[PDB]
RNA sequence: AUACUGCACAGCUGACGAU
DNA sequence: ATCGTCAGCTGTGCAGTA
């Protein structure tokens, strides 16, 4: 018989060392871990009239505050408390006057019926950046920009009448001085129905009034005042460390492959330092997998930004990937490894494609935390039923990781699977608790999602504010 | 889910060479008796015995067998010789299985 | 040791031994209905299938 | 694209055998 | 020139909030 583990509910940090596990609750009791130093964020808003009244309605609605959805589990849907002397931000959002754009009918008509998928799309996305450009060149910029959806615009560039136009939008987007937001026009009101991509006969389907806030609040929040709102807690006595995520995409034709990749590390106050890269290497052939020179490049950048923050080297060099390693990937690590001069280092393949599972008895599946090992691998539960939820949020048998060593790593299976476990639940685009991937994995594939479609030769920016 | 495999003992190899999977397919579809847990290398044919009494003489010819365990068969630590291992394991789960059926062409189901 | 991994599912047709054309949407209608008891029952009776 | 989970489908990469 | 085996990786859409 093999041998498990069960492991804990990892703990978060909000302001003034509150610990506590839940981001809406530590928010709501003790607020951010970073306090902005003001009191107003400006915000500015982008669409048509109707978008504008009602986003402005919208906020003025939900600034007195928004009572809960249920009764049966309390702490699943907890209630807004307001926006105001009881934020859990201790701050406020003021959209200014003049800080606001409008989109004629007839410029929505030329992009309306109009022929081909790729040129409707260019006209959307360069209307709307010269826009933003001619209101960030004045003296009226704000925090953030509000990109408010039309109904109408949507039949044009999402659905039915062929490029991404997030995509685009974001890598023309990505040369400004604030970042943007995009809502759907029925995040604001609960009075309008978007129809589906290929069936008309359905319809979106919307969380909630009180959900929509938790989570649309607090990404206003990060991305307007730059600061972090919670971070992981660190434990007592552990060694410093950096960690490393790689990914791989395709571009739009021609089905070739590029890498991607994360460097965050910790910070010597109280913070936390997540950002991507400054470069794309190369697209040496359309397998997956990377070759040796561009590993010593990564190893390389990493290392140099951790020198340059810490005025030092870490101890641990944590890395992660999404596909298994090879002998030069791991040849070209080990060796920039070796001539940088450090001693700690773990090397995991996460595997998502396993098919053993975990069958207990009972109507509800396994707890969040279950570990077996495996005979070397790691057999690891992020989903699952907890007892803080009072429920299992889910709709079927939770889908486990496979946690696999590349044979070098210095460190024993139920200590990489726990730091795993640790790194799950810091995600600043939603406040929920059962996000089953570390960050490592998800912060490089949404920058490869936006780096798809920067041309050659452009500027490109570190800056995790534009890639989500 | 994990279920334990304990394998026969006796492994049976030919050195038949004139047969490629086409072959094989063809002298398959008139073979009589069917029992399907044969596979195709090259120069071998690395099957679970039975190569006299199983209409399977045709391929078989009486060929020079090689009776080796198969203790040493599972410890041959090569990728190439897995995946035929695999396949073998596989071609035999395709016995006890015309009473159930199944394994159309691609869900690899047993319906 | 060699080990035998099973994972149950669902095949459909229509009568008897013919495909459906509308068989991809019956099978995120039967496993968004379930719940997880009937897996490790499924798992126990093919473990006594293949067992007897 | 306020969000996460779960499922489905489609592509195309490596190692092995010959026509 | 594609056909068989074995292990994989990405995109593109729904349902449901317990
Ligand atoms: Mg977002």
């Amino acid at each position: 018989t093999f041998e498990t583990r069960i492991f804990d509910e990892p703990e978060l940090e909000f302001g003034d060392h509150h610990h506590h596990q839940d981001p809406r609750l530590g928010l709501s009791e003790a607020g951010p871990l970073q306090t902005f130093l003001g009191d107003v964020i400006k915000i500015g808003v982008v669409g048509n009239s109707k978008t504008i009244e009602d986003t402005r309605k919208f906020i003025e609605t939900v600034s007195s505050g928004v009572e809960g959805k249920g009764e049966k589990h309390p702490n699943m849907h907890p209630p807004f408390p307001g926006l105001g002397n009881q934020s859990p931000y201790r701050c406020r959002f003021e959209i200014e006057d003049g800080a606001t754009a409008a989109l004629t009918k007839s410029k929505l008509d030329k992009i309306g019926k109009e022929p081909d998928h790729y040129r409707a799309v260019e006209m959307a996305v360069d209307e709307i950046i010269g826009e933003l450009q001619a209101m960030d060149d004045g003296g009226s910029r704000p925090d953030v920009a509000i990109i408010a959806l039309p109904v109408k615009l949507l039949e044009r560039v999402w659905n039915a009448k062929a490029p991404n136009f997030r995509g685009m939008l974001k890598a023309k987007a990505m040369g400004l001085s604030f970042p943007i937001q995009i809502v759907w026009e029925d995040v604001i009101d609960d009075k309008v129905t978007i129809p589906q991509k290929v069936k008309e006969s359905s319809s979106r389907k919307i969380q909630d009034i009180a959900g929509r806030t938790w989570n649309l609040m607090t990404s206003l929040y990060y991305k307007g005042s730059g600061r972090i709102p919670w971070r992981r807690m660190p434990l007592e006595g552990e060694f410093s460390a950096c960690y490393v995520g790689i990914s791989f995409y395709r571009e739009a034709d021609g089905q070739q492959l590029f890498t991607s990749a994360a460097q965050m590390f910790d910070e010597r106050g109280r913070g936390f330092v997540l950002k991507g890269r400054r470069a794309r290497t190369e697209s040496r052939g359309r397998h997956p997998y990377m070759a040796r020179e561009d590993a010593k490049k990564i190893i390389e950048d990493v290392l140099a930004a951790y020198k340059l923050h810490h005025k030092t080297l870490p101890a641990r060099v944590f890395i992660l990937k999404t596909s298994r390693f090879k002998d030069e990937e791991a040849d070209g690590i080990i060796a920039a490894l070796d001539e940088a001069g450090t001693e700690l280092r773990d090397l995991v393949w996460v595997q998502e494609s396993y098919t053993a599972r975990i069958l207990r008895d009972g109507n509800y599946p396994v707890l969040r935390g279950t570990f077996v090992d495996l005979h070397g691998k790691g057999l690891l539960y992020t989903s699952g039923s907890m007892p803080y939820y009072g429920t299992y949020p889910g709709k079927y048998d939770p889908n486990p990781l496979l946690l696999c060593p590349h044979h070098t790593s210095e460190s024993t299976v139920a200590q990489l699977a726990e730091e795993i476990f640790s790194l799950t639940k810091v995600n600043w685009n939603s406040t929920q608790m059962n996000q089953r991937l570390p960050i490592p994995i998800r912060a490089a594939r949404k920058v490869g999602e936006v780096l798809k479609y920067v041309g050659e030769g452009e500027v490109i920016s570190a800056d995790y504010r534009k890639y989500i | 889910n994990m279920l334990p495999l304990t394998l026969p003992n006796e492994m049976y190899i030919a050195s038949t060479t004139y047969e490629p999977r086409k072959a094989i397919a063809v002298i398959l579809n008139g073979d009589g008796p069917k029992r399907f847990d044969w596979v195709i290398n090259g120069g071998t044919f690395w099957s679970f015995h039975d190569p006299r009494t199983s209409a399977c003489s045709e391929i078989v010819d009486i060929d020079q067998v090689e009776a080796i365990n198969t203790k040493e068969l599972a410890l041959h630590d090569d990728i190439d010789e897995q995946n035929r291992f695999s396949h073998l394991l596989r071609q035999t789960l395709r016995y006890q299985t015309d009473s159930d059926l199944g394994w159309d062409k691609d869900h690899k189901a047993l319906y | 040791q060699w080990y035998l991994i099973i994972t149950p599912t669902y095949y459909y047709t229509t009568n008897g031994y013919a495909p459906h054309q509308f068989a991809a949407p019956l099978l995120a209608g039967k496993k968004r209905l379930d719940k997880s008891a009937a897996l490790r029952g499924q798992v126990i009776m093919w473990h006594r299938f293949l067992t007897q």
